[PDB]
């Protein structure tokens, strides 16, 4: 006999309900991938036997967002088309696990200074029953995870 | 000026001075202009993008004008674009202009307007002049009585003089350019003191160290004095507030700059639905900005969680009553760096 | 109760209906692949701690078009056969997602200066129930995506 | 507080402390409040959902109040919502409130009310303070004589002190959190 | 969230976009090398212990420009072919880092009195997939670096 407010505190969070917000816009995405912290390890070892292991230089964060093609809207493409030589508008991406008809966040990830590389066009295919989907890849720094 | 009929080249000979342009994101001054100035009109600000832009508005550079020698000293030190508002309509135009940060009196009485527009909410900092007369260590606490005790104001004493200028230059106009030159090279958090003046400036009155000790304490008057190895240089960072919170102009100008940048990030949250997915986007937008400012060294803290904190919430900051009214309340704290002002040397005769 | 003009505005576009047009000709293709933007990333990192990430040099676009073998027609082969030393006729390829019996485009991709490398002959196979298909590979520049 | 006429944003500068909210299903304390407290009335419990809820009831945080420094130390340690019952009408309101589990003396003499309401049937546990004076190993069995031998009570000795609080904080209010 | 005008002020400049201008002509080059200042050091040292280090005589500047072979144009060769005994036309070379589709310079190097030595012909090679490239080497004086 678990109460419905006990499940909100004790139970794990399902992945499939999430909100992605790219800068000021919020746009519906099919899937989000990557988005993990990582560290190189530095190892010193000298002759008397002691072995030092340290966290080292952080690694660059690479995120992949996947989204279907909608008939009026290309604003994933216009972001990657605006790249002149090294100047692009970087913007913050927030992923947020929500409840059904999300008025309440459960977890929140924050990405800083994300800019697009490698927008992937759909694979046109005459014998396929799929939607035209696009992956955009983002390079960024500082994934942080926020409670609620 | 020059009339061009054939393609050719033209080898006109004329003496006109040209100053290089600078772009400053953080310091946009407004020069108070006296009445009996025939070039600018009442009740509109004239944006002057460069010294050449100013030299098109007036025909000749005039040595006798207080406005002319103050604007040339401003652009020689590295100032960006500025506005020119007349002093009697000055209280109407500064609220219209959005990105104005500095308020500069170029030898003008703005003490009436500074009390009514410099508020804790508004981002205006107001540098103005010291008294033109050569003052004393003796009657020193009466000269600090003439100025208000607001934390948003700094007073720089000696009216500078130059070989090109016939009259003495007000020192606040050269300090609008020093503010823009400091913040571009080292940041807003760095104090504008011990910076040399790039124009051909030197103080009208040489200032003893014992006199500067009188004025630095209560309603502090920063002073521009000459050093033989540095030339002329600025030697103060203190505001007119003696309280330990807002004693220095790098701390007051950092908080003015941070809250203006947070103003722009809260501009996108305007007229969005007032629920939790907005508040976690408002907090994330501020937390990115204060982190990248802490990474530049702007905020003082060894640990990142010591430099700042942001708090939004329905239990924390705003009532259910205040949410239905339409309000959204955020709490931001910062930890600025203070400048080292005194250095005490102890010389010992025996080495041990 | 979704109206049929609401589906034209809100719903994603299926991949299987598309028009490929190679130069002045338009020819029916079985599948189109590749056709994506990409960028190298330049990373500067100095001693005080700040880490600059930039978009860098663009990558060359490589497209693969697949097509069955028809009895009278070899004009994918005659394009790749005309390569003398470095001189080939480059032409523009446009892919375009359409409706049924296409009189109306929904999305459009444009490829500039595409020229053929690596025409692939069918794999003859006595125990297979397939059509003779051919892949041609194109190297090009400037994929752009146009709305409608 | 703040008056809002234009839409805008507002960059008011004020020092007010904000504590994060917690929901606790198992521990709902009742803070005994002394008389000569002008903010709460007799014979009704005032449910305080959060520290911000408490900071609306009283205007300023007061360093001199025993109740103020005890409630702030309670919410800083992670306490949920609590009730505020005055100490002379305290024996009438705790039987009315259903889900009350803890009974906290924030520097108050509740030894009369704890004997009459802490029974084996009722679910009330009652944490209160040790003596404020610095005691001894020498006169030690006389200090244990001052407290009742009920199993529902725990005594935490040293009155805690803080840099924000002027007076010493009763240790039972930090132990409810 | 870096703005696109902040990247123009704070970020380092990529090398690959540059304009080379030889005299009155401007000609596209594949790579530019060398082009550095240098100084000999003079060291005095006497018996009481003090050691004087000084900048000394400047060194001659040697630049190497690399360029592919184009079918109508040999004006790197005609410059080095015009050397009669010690008489050659010296001309000024300017390198300039630019933006994409350069209408705006970011940095500028200036070389004075450059004259050609050692034009290098391409290495003809039957088993190579490369373009015919040529290096010309220039001896000059006074490299100066100009902001914008």
């Amino acid at each position: 006999s678990t109460s419905t407010s006990q499940i909100a505190v004790e139970y794990p969070i399902p992945v499939y309900r999430f909100i992605v917000s790219v800068g000021d816009e919020k746009i519906p995405f099919n899937s989000v991938s990557g988005l993990d912290i990582s560290y190189d390890t530095i190892e010193y070892r000298d002759g008397v036997g002691n072995w030092f292991k340290m966290p080292g230089q952080s690694q660059s964060t690479n995120i992949t967002l996947r989204k279907g093609v909608f008939p009026g809207k290309t604003e994933l493409f216009d972001w990657i088309n605006s790249i002149q030589l090294n100047q692009v508008e970087k913007k913050d991406i927030t992923i947020s696990l929500t409840n059904d008809a999300g008025t309440e966040l459960l977890m929140t990830w924050n990405v800083s200074n994300a800019f697009p590389t490698s927008l992937t066009s759909p694979s046109f295919d005459a014998t396929s029953n799929d939607i035209a989907v696009q992956e955009i890849t983002l390079m960024a720094d500082r994934v942080i995870m926020q409670a609620v | 000026t020059t009339v061009t009929s054939y393609p050719g080249v033209y080898i006109e000979e004329l003496n006109s001075l040209a100053l290089s342009v600078s772009n400053s994101a953080t310091a946009v001054p407004v020069f108070a202009v006296d009445e009996q100035n025939q070039y600018i009109s009442e009740d509109n600000a004239i944006r002057i993008n460069s010294w050449m832009d100013y030299l098109n508005l007036i025909g000749n550079f005039n040595n006798e004008d207080k406005l002319d020698v103050s604007v040339r000293a401003y652009f020689a030190n590295g100032g960006g674009y500025c506005y020119l508002v007349k002093t009697t309509s000055l209280e109407k135009i500064i609220p219209t202009l959005d990105d104005v940060t500095l308020l500069v009196a170029a030898g003008e009485d703005i003490k009436t307007t500074v009390d009514v527009l410099c508020q804790p909410g508004k981002g205006l900092f107001a540098v103005f002049d010291g008294p033109e007369t050569e003052l004393t260590i003796n009657g020193a606490e009466e000269a600090k009585q003439a100025y208000t005790a607001t934390p948003f104001a700094a007073v720089y004493y000696p009216w500078l003089k130059a070989d090109w200028a016939n009259i003495d230059i007000p020192p606040s106009a050269v300090m609008a350019g020093v503010y823009a030159s400091v913040d571009l090279s080292r940041g807003v958090w760095k104090a504008p003191a011990n910076v040399a003046l790039k124009g051909g400036l030197e103080p009208k009155f040489l200032v003893t160290d014992e006199l500067q000790g009188e004025y630095n304490t209560g309603r502090a008057i920063n002073m521009i004095r000459n050093f033989s190895n540095t030339g002329t240089t600025v030697w103060g960072a203190r505001t007119l507030e003696d309280k330990d919170n807002w004693r220095y102009v790098p701390v007051r100008r950092l908080f003015n700059s941070v809250e203006r940048d947070i103003k722009r990030a809260m501009s996108f949250a305007m007229f969005e639905p007032n629920n939790q997915p907005t508040w976690e986007r408002v907090r994330a937008a501020i937390s990115n900005y204060l982190y990248s400012l802490w990474q530049q060294g702007g905020l003082a803290g060894s640990k990142e969680e010591d430099a700042y904190f942001v708090q939004i919430g329905k239990g924390i900051t705003m009532t259910q009553e205040q949410i239905d009214a339409g309000q959204m309340i955020v709490k931001v704290g910062l930890a600025a760096v203070r400048p080292a002002e005194f250095i005490i040397l102890q010389f010992t005769q025996d080495v041990e």
